[PDB]
């Protein structure tokens, strides 16, 4: 081979040892976890949480839309209703073993009650123990939606909220009345 | 509460209890990883072993290409159907001790793939040690697991020598990390709100 | 009978009306108020198609398609703008009293007004006043009432009373303020008031059974069986 | 007449030169939103109809997709050949910038085509899989074998009576593939590999310890040469086609997530402009800034993934560690937006699934002013050494012929002179309004070419990314059409007709019209293509996904024969593929 470009093999050779000598003397770029907790942004999309409404109660209302709009499957729960008739879940479990993260039931959820938080250490040394039950998945606050209350919208009469009080709702007019 | 392999408690002299913490001291903090890649799981491994996570700095770097020098299999992605033989033939050519981690959700249970050709996890043919959730799990969830590894190494029983002494294998019946962190994670009430970075 | 629907002709019968006919050919016309067991009144308004007096007419007239027949040599069109956009403000005039209701309701999922309100396309609200509202009637162990639902259809009191030949369910009230029920809380007398179930197109009538254990319809495991 | 509207396309010339030749009866010309002339060919006609179109005076070069249908189930199939089956081809003329879709219908009994491995020789595989997958014979294939399930597989996976679920796991039958796999190596018969002929013959993977994925070469060796190579590939097979035809619309976005997983967003992209083609829906503007935004963020981190790969499998180990640093860079920023490091899943039909944000634009300005020194300093310590240029050029080169014959797109399609590139010469996302330039090579596509060509397309994403900082638009982030899936969450919660919309379209679906519609996309690796049929359903009828490192890997025998094995393991990494893009 030729001698010049000998030569320029070898000055990019000590180019090369150079820049990583220089870059030996820079500043390290790791983050050291444990010790250095990591930094999320608020809507990461980890640990799935069930958030509680403002007044305290749950915000779920079992409609089943998280569990269809999930495309693994990994969301069963049934409906069970109160006394004064608001619904909640009677159970619901995530199996987190199956779950990709996606956020489609958060996104499918019409009182932002399932919710993906910023955790993502959730290792487990049984596979049976990644399926999450209800009280592994409610939280005692509202999580990311503070003030949103799915039953101060609807139509429905549950307790300390009758027909007509609820957002942009009129009194019921009895037919019996006088008026025309 | 052990396991041998049976619940039975735990067997553990004084010297022959220092000796075999030593020995699961030495094994948890030197565990050297199997180089093998099925899926996007995999990338999110080795950026774990670069250079802004640095999984060197708990001694798990060494990723070898031989399954007869390495410690740990990482099951990193989806178990195709073709894959699977390979799986398990790279699983039985390592030696003991030997642990295994289901990293993602295919690894775990199949994940979004309930489909003909993907067998439903890698815990149908192998056992599994620790299990990842997530599609991928972020490399700092890879880090937590091998904590998690490595707590669970450090209280099992396994023979000093082949010619004396019990030979079985005695893994420790861990408390769930969602019963242990129940306190904590339902204590939570408030959440930044998505509309800020 | 022969019909033009859209430029496309059809050979239909000359007896039926004009939305069954169209239906029977699996062409989609919204509608609330008719029923193939109950007949057609014209009430919902909600089943208009635009016909022409002839193939050479571009004004054409807005009709009731259920109270429209289906005569022969009859040029319609279901796709033209007028009457696209009146199927629309239809739906969105019912929606404009339609309580937020979906999550918490039996019908959802199983929802002939959900069904036609994403069939016109109408999503969104430019209505910001009040919505009316309404008491409920205990109507026994089957049937559950919600009145808030309701669309004022009329299909309930037709098949309850002009059908099943019951007497204890009616419409009362006027303008806006149209009730359908018992005159006082009690069972339903009839012995196929379950139907209501199927008959209401909303979540007015539910079945209370099926609401104690309640799942979304395709949630459900479905077999053909006999009674 | 918007771009989404169902055209025949009776005026393209191909039309009236294929009447001129054949007649105004040899053929059926279906009107669809796919963009392109779809035209039913009887199959007798198929050979000389091919040959015809790769005779124009600026003639079909390439062939872009092969694959089949099954159409028994299909209900809406009116003005379409009675067909229980089809097989499609796509392709493409790039001198006319111009592409033609030739469906030939099949009978349920009568189920084999004529080859089309003479007229384009990257049939080949594209016609294993169709009979693997639909049990399509092609008469005069040289090896019709199974190439994603294994060759003791019964049934056709793709058909519409093949149940989509995972089967029972026996360890009866993985004990029998571990023994098939044991005594592969001593009963290795090559005829059934379609090889021929101290000619050594070794295996490389199936595992492989490398970030491409694990998938398996047969090698036929003298000494050191390579004299013939054929890949065993399906080793990643997912079915997502399968999984296509049975999800909803809106559901199947992360899978469209997981074809190529370097790319997500990138992958994201063509699925929802063909979902969009089919529902009628016009994006605004800053939808289309926004798409181009996530596009361009996670093409800069498949390009320094690829960078970094290359260079390590060169031998240099320190900048796949830097350049990891840059894409923790990206990932934070992608963390930000969108809330998911690799799969995203935030395009949305008609949208993405929120707004940006506040404060995204700091860290955009953040990478953007990290970033070039970075590269600088890879290039000036990996990629002008010259031991890396001695083992990088001149390796695998072929030219223009080569890459047009077999499929080969991306860079290098580019750098064999080439300058066809989807943003450019069939924009889409509005891609017409930013300022970038389209690197191409001097005519020989080296692995060194190929990659100095990605730098500078990394280069042109980041001058993307500074014009989309400098000029964001401020409007809507979803379309305002009623197919929006989902609709906007605000609206949702308190509105009940949006709530009755957002009901229908997460539970059943969003139904999309009965109709066929196709996108195409200069994706990370090449071109990506998604080709949607809807039979009026909530799910997807047919869903057929091209991607171009199946096209590479078809390639890789033509290209690397007489080479060494170093020289394959350097083509491997400049090819820029994975292995669940080939197999998906
Ligand atoms: C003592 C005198 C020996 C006889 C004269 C030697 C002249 C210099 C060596 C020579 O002939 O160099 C040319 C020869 C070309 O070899 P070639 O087949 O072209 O492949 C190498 C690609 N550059 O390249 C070589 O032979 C390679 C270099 C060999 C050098 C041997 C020592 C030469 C004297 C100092
Ligand atoms: C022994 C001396 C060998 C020759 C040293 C001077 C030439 C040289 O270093 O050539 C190698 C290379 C040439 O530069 P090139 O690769 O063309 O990149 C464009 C930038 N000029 O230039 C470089 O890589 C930059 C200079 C590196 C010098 C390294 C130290 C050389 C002396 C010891
Ligand atoms: C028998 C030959 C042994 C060669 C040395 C093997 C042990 C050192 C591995 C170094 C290494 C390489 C190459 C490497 O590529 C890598 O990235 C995944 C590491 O993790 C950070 C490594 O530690
Ligand atoms: S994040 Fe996705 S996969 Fe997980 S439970 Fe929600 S919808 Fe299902
Ligand atoms: S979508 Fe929300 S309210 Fe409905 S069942 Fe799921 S968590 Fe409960
Ligand atoms: S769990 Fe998700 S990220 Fe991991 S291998 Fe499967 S598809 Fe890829
Ligand atoms: S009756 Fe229909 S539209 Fe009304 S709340 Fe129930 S599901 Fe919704
Ligand atoms: S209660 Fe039901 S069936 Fe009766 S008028 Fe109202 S919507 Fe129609
Ligand atoms: S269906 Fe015709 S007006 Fe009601």
């Amino acid at each position: 081979m030729t001698l010049k470009e000998l030569l320029v093999g070898f000055g990019t050779q000590v180019r090369s040892i150079w820049m990583i000598g220089l870059h030996a003397f820079a500043k390290r770029e790791t983050r050291m976890y444990p010790e250095e907790p990591v930094y999320l942004p608020p809507r990461y999309r980890g640990r799935i949480v069930l958030t509680r409404d403002p007044d305290g109660e749950e915000r779920c209302v079992a409609c089943n839309l998280c569990a269809v709009a999930c495309p693994v499957g990994c969301i069963s729960l049934q409906k069970a209703e109160t006394k004064d008739g608001r619904w909640y879940p009677e159970f619901f479990r995530i199996n987190f073993s199956r779950c990709i993260f996606c956020g489609l039931c958060e996104e499918a959820c019409p009182t932002t009650a399932i919710q993906l938080t910023p955790d993502f250490e959730m290792g487990e040394y049984k596979r049976q123990d990644l399926v999450y039950e209800k009280e592994d998945l409610l939280i005692s606050g509202p999580g990311k939606y503070p003030e949103y209350n799915f039953y101060r919208m609807a139509g429905m009469a549950i307790d300390g909220k009758d027909k007509g009080e609820a957002e942009n709702e009129a009194k019921p007019i009895d037919v019996k009345s006088l008026l025309p | 509460d052990y396991t041998l392999t049976e619940i039975v408690t735990d067997p553990l002299n004084v010297f022959m209890g220092k000796l075999n913490d030593m020995v699961n001291w030495g094994r948890k903090n030197s565990i050297w990883p199997y180089n093998f890649g099925l899926s996007c799981c995999y990338v999110e491994m080795v950026t774990s072993f670069t250079a802004v996570h640095d999984v060197a700095r708990f001694g798990a770097e060494v990723l070898r290409a031989s399954p007869r020098q390495a410690d740990l299999m990482v099951v990193a992605g989806t178990c195709f159907t073709k894959m699977a033989p390979v799986i398990q033939r790279l699983y039985d050519q390592m030696l003991e001790p030997k642990w295994v981690i289901s990293m993602g959700a295919c690894a775990n249970s199949g994940g979004m793939y309930d489909i003909y050709s993907v067998v439903q996890g890698v815990d149908k043919f192998i056992p599994v040690d620790v299990y990842i959730p997530g599609c991928p799990p972020r490399p700092e969830a890879y880090m937590q697991a091998l904590m998690l590894l490595q707590e669970s190494i450090g209280k099992e029983r396994r023979p000093l020598s082949w010619v004396v002494g019990d030979q079985g294998v005695y893994r420790a019946n861990m408390q769930s990390e969602r019963e242990r962190k129940r306190g904590e994670r339902i204590a939570v009430t408030n959440l930044r709100t998505p509309d800020e970075i | 009978a022969t019909i033009h629907v859209d430029g496309k002709e059809y050979e239909v019968n000359g007896a039926d009306n004009l939305l069954e006919a169209c239906l029977s050919l699996g062409l989609d016309i919204p509608y609330f108020c008719w029923h193939p067991a109950l007949g057609s009144v014209g009430a919902c308004r909600q089943c208009a198609v635009k016909q022409y007096q002839n193939a050479e007419d571009t004004r054409g007239r807005l009709v009731m398609s259920c109270m429209t027949p289906a005569s022969d040599g009859t040029f319609i069109s279901i796709d033209d703008e007028e009457a696209k956009q009146f199927r629309e403000s239809v739906v969105e005039w019912l929606m404009t009293n339609h309580p937020h209701d979906c999550p918490v309701c039996e019908e959802g999922g199983n929802c002939h007004l959900q069904d036609m309100t994403v069939m016109t396309g109408h999503s969104f609200r430019r209505y910001r006043f009040t919505k009316r509202t309404h008491r409920n009637q205990d109507l026994g162990p089957f049937i559950s009432h919600e009145m808030n639902r309701c669309i004022a259809c009329y299909r309930c009191v037709r098949y309850y009373k002009d059908y099943a030949g019951g007497t204890d369910l009616g419409v009362y009230g006027a303008h806006d303020n149209v009730y359908f029920g018992r005159p006082e809380d009690g069972t339903l007398e009839s012995e196929f008031s379950g139907n209501l179930v199927e008959i209401c197109p909303t979540g007015v009538f539910t079945d209370k059974t099926h609401s104690e254990r309640y799942n979304r319809k395709w949630d459900m495991q479905f077999a053909p069986s006999i009674c | 007449e918007p771009a989404w509207q169902t055209r025949d396309h009776l005026d393209d010339p191909v039309i009236g030169e294929l009447r001129n030749r054949f007649g105004p009866d040899a053929f059926t010309v279906q009107a669809t939103r796919t963009g392109v002339p779809v035209v039913w060919i009887k199959r007798e006609q198929l050979l000389e109809v091919g040959d015809f179109l790769k005779k124009l005076p600026k003639p079909y070069v390439m062939l872009f997709d092969l694959h089949g249908m099954d159409e028994r189930l299909r209900t809406h199939r009116e003005g379409l050949p009675a067909a229980d089956f089809s097989v499609f081809y796509h392709l493409i003329s790039i001198d006319r910038n111009r592409d033609i879709m030739l469906k030939v219908a099949l009978a349920e009994n009568d189920l084999h085509v004529p080859t089309f491995t003479k007229l384009f020789p990257n049939a080949n595989w594209y016609e294993r899989e169709t009979w693997d997958l639909f049990g399509i014979t092609f008469d005069g294939h040289p090896n019709l074998r199974r190439i994603m399930m294994p060759q003791t597989w019964k049934g056709h996976p793709l058909r519409k009576d093949y149940p989509a679920r995972a089967t029972e796991f026996s360890p009866f039958e993985l004990t029998k593939a571990k023994q098939d796999l044991e005594m592969e190596a001593l009963t290795f018969k090559p005829e059934e590999w379609g090889m021929k002929r101290d000619f050594m013959f070794l295996n490389l993977g199936p595992n492989h310890p490398s970030a491409h994925g694990a998938f398996r070469i047969v090698l036929q060796l003298d000494g050191e040469e390579i004299v013939d190579c054929v890949p065993d590939i399906g080793y990643h097979h997912r079915g997502a086609e399968k999984m296509g035809e049975r999800q909803s619309w809106h559901s199947y976005i992360p899978y469209t997530d997981r074809i190529e997983y370097l790319g997500g967003c990138v992958n994201e992209m063509p699925y929802v402009l063909a979902v969009e083609k089919l529902a009628g829906i016009t994006v605004p503007d800053r939808v289309n800034v926004i798409r181009v935004m996530l596009s361009e963020l996670f093409r800069i981190n498949s390009h320094l993934l690829y960078i970094s790969t290359f260079i390590q499998d060169v031998g240099a180990m320190t900048p796949v560690f830097f350049a990891f640093t840059d894409r923790q860079k990206i990932y934070d920023l992608v963390e930000a937006i969108t809330g998911f490091r690799m799969h995203p899943a935030w395009f949305r039909i008609g949208g993405v699934a929120h707004d940006l944000p506040r404060g995204w634009d700091r860290l955009l300005r953040e990478f953007l002013d990290w970033m070039p020194k970075r590269l600088a300093s890879y290039e000036k310590a990996a990629l002008q050494n010259t031991i890396l240029k001695g083992r990088s050029q001149g390796v695998a080169a072929y030219g223009a012929k080569e890459a047009l014959e077999w499929g080969t797109t991306g860079a290098g399609l580019r750098a064999t002179g080439i300058d066809f590139d989807v943003r450019k010469a069939r924009p889409y996302s509005g891609y017409e309004n930013f300022d970038f330039e389209i690197p191409v090579g001097g005519g020989v596509s080296d692995c060194y070419t190929r990659v100095m060509l990605k730098v500078e397309e990394l280069r042109q994403s980041l001058r993307i990314l500074e014009q989309c900082l400098n000029n964001m638009p401020e409007g809507p982030f979803k379309a305002d059409h009623p197919l929006t899936t989902p609709p906007p969450k605000e609206r949702t919660l308190q509105h009940i007709e949006t709530l009755i919309t957002h009901f229908l379209q997460v539970s059943w679906g969003p139904v999309m019209p009965a109709n066929e519609s196709f996108q195409m996309i200069e994706a990370t690796k090449g071109i990506n293509s998604y080709y949607l049929t809807s039979d009026g359903s909530t799910m997807s009828y047919r869903t057929r996904i091209r991607t171009p490192s199946y096209a590479h890997l078809q390639q890789i025998p033509a290209a690397i024969r007489g080479s060494l094995v170093s020289d394959l393991i350097v083509y491997l990494g400049s090819i820029d593929f994975v292995m669940s893009d080939v197999d998906r």
